[PDB]
């Protein structure tokens, strides 16, 4: 009951003929494939871990200042000379200070004075990065079955988990009694780790952009420095005053951790702590059932009473879950199910839990079908004790259409051209409209790289009103279109 | 500040949300509109130069959202 | 790795908090619900709590008597019983079982903590 | 809607005894059912779930048996140490709560 | 004048990736007949079009467990390197950034 | 984790005489192998170099052999100057340093 | 052609920094690694360097605890090791090793020096 109740669950229908189809796995999402003569099953992306990471360079959030100096020259004289300026431990400044007589200085006018203080840091951020060859994707396979799921959550007999590496390209899970499953994931486009920055601040870390990362105004360490006390830029982390040309000062800016997580606002939060393990991100694979067959199928039938043991539950996905229990004998056997108008002429509804069976007769099965729009009845066993538990589906046909095509824009929006591999077939038009999709991409990111949303709906409220009042009426289609779309990507933005 | 400059149009966004995504939607709307109700005789000064360099309703009012966000925004 | 509130002796008309460490790994993974043994007595089921959604459930027995909590700071759950009495007189025992509606494997059992409610 | 067991139980070394926990439907014979054994002064042990699975590491002699609407419990190969209460646990739809029956005092000629 | 290795190679270095356009890996060779040619290709996903040429031409493993290094220029797309017949045989997948 | 060797190593002059170097997956089998000879008192000796290979310094009866995940130091005669602490020195991928073996103390009996 | 520094009798928690001289050939063609080897104990891998490159790397077990390094003007390599305990007690050498990144066959040695963590 996972895959069932995420709501950011997606029904592929189908294989290819090879026997495969292609999936995009999401952290937060599932897949549910099904395919005509195959089992069920629930795929799940639920980890990725980054093994082996190098830092690439420390930055300070809190210093501290101590063993602050001063030195002064008179006018004319040239350039006051500190010690500690020729350690690069500390932080200095020059200016300039009136002086006189009553300075203790000769001539009068304005004397060099340069100030020093031992910058060190209290708190740092670290930034690592990772070789792309060096993730691991978990990525559990579930047989969708009524069986009862584990025992409990820590030790799942149901599930499969199978760990996906780039140094193999082809995954195979043993789903005992349904064959095999080959998984041959892509992780080496899924999240391109070459432009990315696992950064830890103090318990928390986030997945940045690399460039991002190095362009923070921060005192930074090179990442090999193993020494921790020669930072690059103190000057963003203190503040010299000489406010009335009489005195030079040099304070300490202030914990820049709050500062931190402002501008971390658009990153995506992950697990550094123990493992370095992430959960974000998508992973394009190509799912083989060649060798994937049904479970039970040499069991006859179910000859004897079921009885709902949990009411019918409606999902978030249009479809509905039945928990039956068996009373008859001959244990093992195939449930009977189907769903049917009220004469029971036709057959309305699909089953997803395709090839149900009654294993141990005492444990009950969680049926999971898809019934029709408007009234359907769940036939449940054969006459002599057969149920019949009427159903009512509050929707349409045009409604569950723009639903998916909201949904697919979605994924557009979220994947980009990757949206086209997802339950897709070596179709021409597919390979085709991704191969557009990747133009018009990366034009589109090309310009609009680095742009909040507001500033998207204020391009695409300005592109479509060019478009709209436009001589040409091929160009002003083009511009509404693009800004169509422009508006689209920055309402569905910053997510 | 490392502020100023946060992690948004990087294109790395996936589904899951991200650090501040509901907090920080409508920071900036939030910030101009009070910048405006606090100084609106910069607002006023803003509307009279947009209306001067004009030749078009549409370049008028471009001028002057582009003034008013850009007033608080340059600090 | 369920560590319980030491024995506790309390009087009529009183309210007494009982807490439960947790392991912090059962925390946020399955659920704790609370059973109480009368002195010679069965067990009798008070209510149960995920810590993770903290919505807690109750059994129709103390269904307004008590008030089940889960701090996720010190992954710790707590209960409370109050207007005591001398059938209130009990070992009170907190376990975690999947979470799951149809789950209830109390492979974990707390050790128990002892409440007594008497007039002295 | 209350669990129903027998109050003790009585029997000899190598020689099993059963257990029997009946309840309404909605109690037992609708949701698993979950058998305990709680020696004096210990916090009760799970015996088996799901009516017949044994948790690892309890002996084999331990069988889990339901029924249309009733269950029973046995232990194989009795000895000194099985005297205890035993206690069937099982969700009951009505009542909306988990509830126990009334515990088996099981009884071992030891001495 | 040498036959295919028939046996089971095993990658003792990632795929590394040079400034050239090509890519090095390193593999060992665990199996019978040892100075045998090295099965390598470079093809698509379903193994129906062969995409890239190794510039290493003709590797071949004097030595069981010596290691044997080969250099391959793939294509600009997403592309495996397969080495190896079919019992173990390795199936590397790549990705090459340019155009 | 480290390549495992064993301490304890025992032959007599005129016998043919190997040690073994057991490591993982990164250890061994997956980077060249390496046998060095310490005596006491003295640095330790690159015996055979690459998996198996005699630098010019060593005798043809010093040899070694290298197989899946294992390595192997073969000596052509024997000698009381095999008497010597023994290690296996090898890159390891995962522990990202050179690691050698516990060290083997060849002992040569004669005495 | 690889001479190292002399003895060197140290004191607990101080610092020690042991001088391996290379030839002309060997510091340009070569890397040099550092092996101590504890008193009746195996080999151990301290770290190493390309000294014409100068990138350090060392092993897991000795972050931020033992820095080598390169005196190109002097064709000198340098091992400095911080927090010197009772442990630490060995002797120390650096060897002569090809740059590539995969073979580490020792074909020269030093003469060790021997850091006595004692008093004498
Ligand atoms: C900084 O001042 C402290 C004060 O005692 C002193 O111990 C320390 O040596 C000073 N540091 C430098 C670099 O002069």
């Amino acid at each position: 009951m996972r895959c069932i109740g995420i709501s950011n669950r997606d029904f592929v229908e189908g294989v290819s003929g090879g026997s495969w189809v292609d999936i995009v796995l999401e952290h937060g999402s599932c897949v549910t494939t099904m395919a005509k003569n195959k089992p069920t099953l629930d795929f799940e992306l639920i980890k990725t871990e980054a093994k082996h990471p190098a830092t690439l360079r420390k930055y300070c959030i809190e210093a501290k200042l101590t063993n602050t100096t001063t030195a002064s020259r008179c006018p004319t004289q040239g350039e006051p000379s500190l010690n500690e300026e020729q350690d690069k431990r500390f932080v200095c400044k020059h200016s300039m200070v009136d002086r006189g007589w009553g300075n203790g200085c000769g001539l009068f006018g304005k004397g060099g004075i340069v100030t020093c203080a031992m910058f060190t840091c209290k708190k740092n951020m670290e930034g690592k990065i990772v070789q792309p060859e060096n993730l691991e994707y978990t990525i559990v396979i579930t047989p969708h079955s009524g069986e009862e799921n584990a025992v409990g959550q820590d030790t799942g007999k149901h599930g499969k988990e199978i760990k996906v590496t780039p140094q193999s390209s082809i995954t195979e899970a043993e789903l005992t009694g349904y064959g095999t499953v080959t998984m041959e994931c892509s992780p080496r486009t899924g999240l391109d780790f070459n432009e990315m920055v696992l950064l830890q601040m103090e318990n928390k870390a986030w997945l940045v952009h690399r460039q991002w990362f190095l362009d923070l105004p921060l005192p930074w360490l090179p990442g090999a420095d193993t020494q921790g006390s020669n930072w690059i830029q103190k000057e963003t982390l203190v503040t010299f005053k000489n406010p009335h040309a009489k005195k030079q000062d040099v304070v300490v800016l202030g914990s820049q951790e709050g500062a931190m997580h402002t501008a971390l606002t658009g990153a995506t939060e992950i697990q550094m702590s123990s493992g370095n393990l992430l959960f974000t991100g998508h992973l394009k694979c190509r799912l083989r059932m060649d060798k994937l067959q049904l479970k039970g199928m040499s069991y006859s039938m179910c000859t004897g009473k079921f009885k709902v043991v949990k009411e019918i539950a409606e999902t978030q996905h249009g479809t509905i879950v039945i928990r039956v229990q068996y009373e008859g004998d001959g244990s093992p056997c195939k449930i009977p199910f189907e769903i049917m108008d009220l004469e029971k002429r036709h057959v309305l509804g699909r089953l997803i839990t395709v090839n149900p069976i009654v294993t141990e007769k005492d444990s009950p099965v969680n049926i999971e079908a898809e019934p029709p729009f408007g009234d359907s009845y769940i036939i449940i066993g054969v006459e002599p004790g057969q149920l019949k538990l009427s159903w009512f589906k509050k929707g349409s046909s045009i409604g569950q259409m723009f639903e998916t095509t909201m949904r697919g824009a979605k994924r557009m929006a979220i994947l980009g051209d990757t949206a086209w591999d997802f339950g897709s077939l070596g179709g021409v038009f597919t390979s085709i409209g991704k191969a557009l999709h990747q133009v018009f991409g990366a034009i589109y990111g090309a310009a609009f790289s680095g742009v909040s949303w507001t500033m998207k709906i204020l391009i695409g409220v300005v592109i479509t009103w060019i478009g709209m009042n436009s001589r040409s009426t091929s160009l002003s289609v083009s511009l509404v279109l693009v800004g169509v779309v422009t508006l689209y990507l920055g309402v569905m933005v910053q997510a | 500040s490392v502020a100023l400059v946060p992690h948004v149009g990087m294109g790395l966004e996936t589904r899951t949300e991200t650090w501040m995504s509901s907090e920080g939607a409508w920071k900036h709307a939030q910030r101009i509109e009070t910048w405006v109700l606090r100084h609106p005789g910069f607002t006023i000064m803003a509307a009279i130069l947009a209306y001067t360099i004009g030749t078009t309703y549409f370049q008028r009012v471009l001028i002057f959202i582009l003034l008013t966000a850009v007033a608080p925004s340059m600090t | 790795q369920l560590v319980e509130s030491g024995a506790e002796v309390k009087k009529p008309g009183s309210s007494v908090k009982v807490s439960c460490k947790a392991s912090g790994g059962t925390f946020n993974n399955y659920a704790i619900s609370w059973v109480r043994q009368a002195p010679g007595q069965g067990l009798e089921w008070m209510g149960g709590i995920i810590p993770i959604f903290g919505g807690a459930n109750y059994a129709q027995k103390f269904q307004g008597r008590v008030t089940i909590t889960a701090d996720r700071s010190t992954s710790t759950v707590y209960m409370e019983l109050s207007g005591l009495r001398s059938e209130d007189t009990a070992v009170y025992y907190c376990a975690r079982r999947p979470q799951s509606i149809f789950d209830w494997n109390f492979d974990l059992w707390g050790r128990g903590t002892l409440v007594t409610v008497s007039s002295a | 809607s209350v669990l129903t067991q027998p109050p003790s139980a009585s029997g000899t070394p190598g020689q099993r005894v059963t257990i029997s926990c009946s309840g309404s439907s909605s109690n037992v014979g609708s949701n698993y059912v979950y058998w305990y054994q709680q020696l004096p002064g210990t916090a009760p042990k799970l015996l088996i779930y799901r009516n017949n699975r044994r948790p690892s590491g309890v002996p084999d002699r331990f069988s889990g048996s339901k029924s249309g609407t009733s269950a029973s419990l046995a232990i194989s190969g009795l000895r000194s140490e099985d005297e205890a209460d035993y206690y069937c646990a099982t969700w009951d739809d009505s009542l909306s709560g988990l509830v126990f029956g009334g515990g088996t005092k099981l009884t071992v000629l030891g001495q």
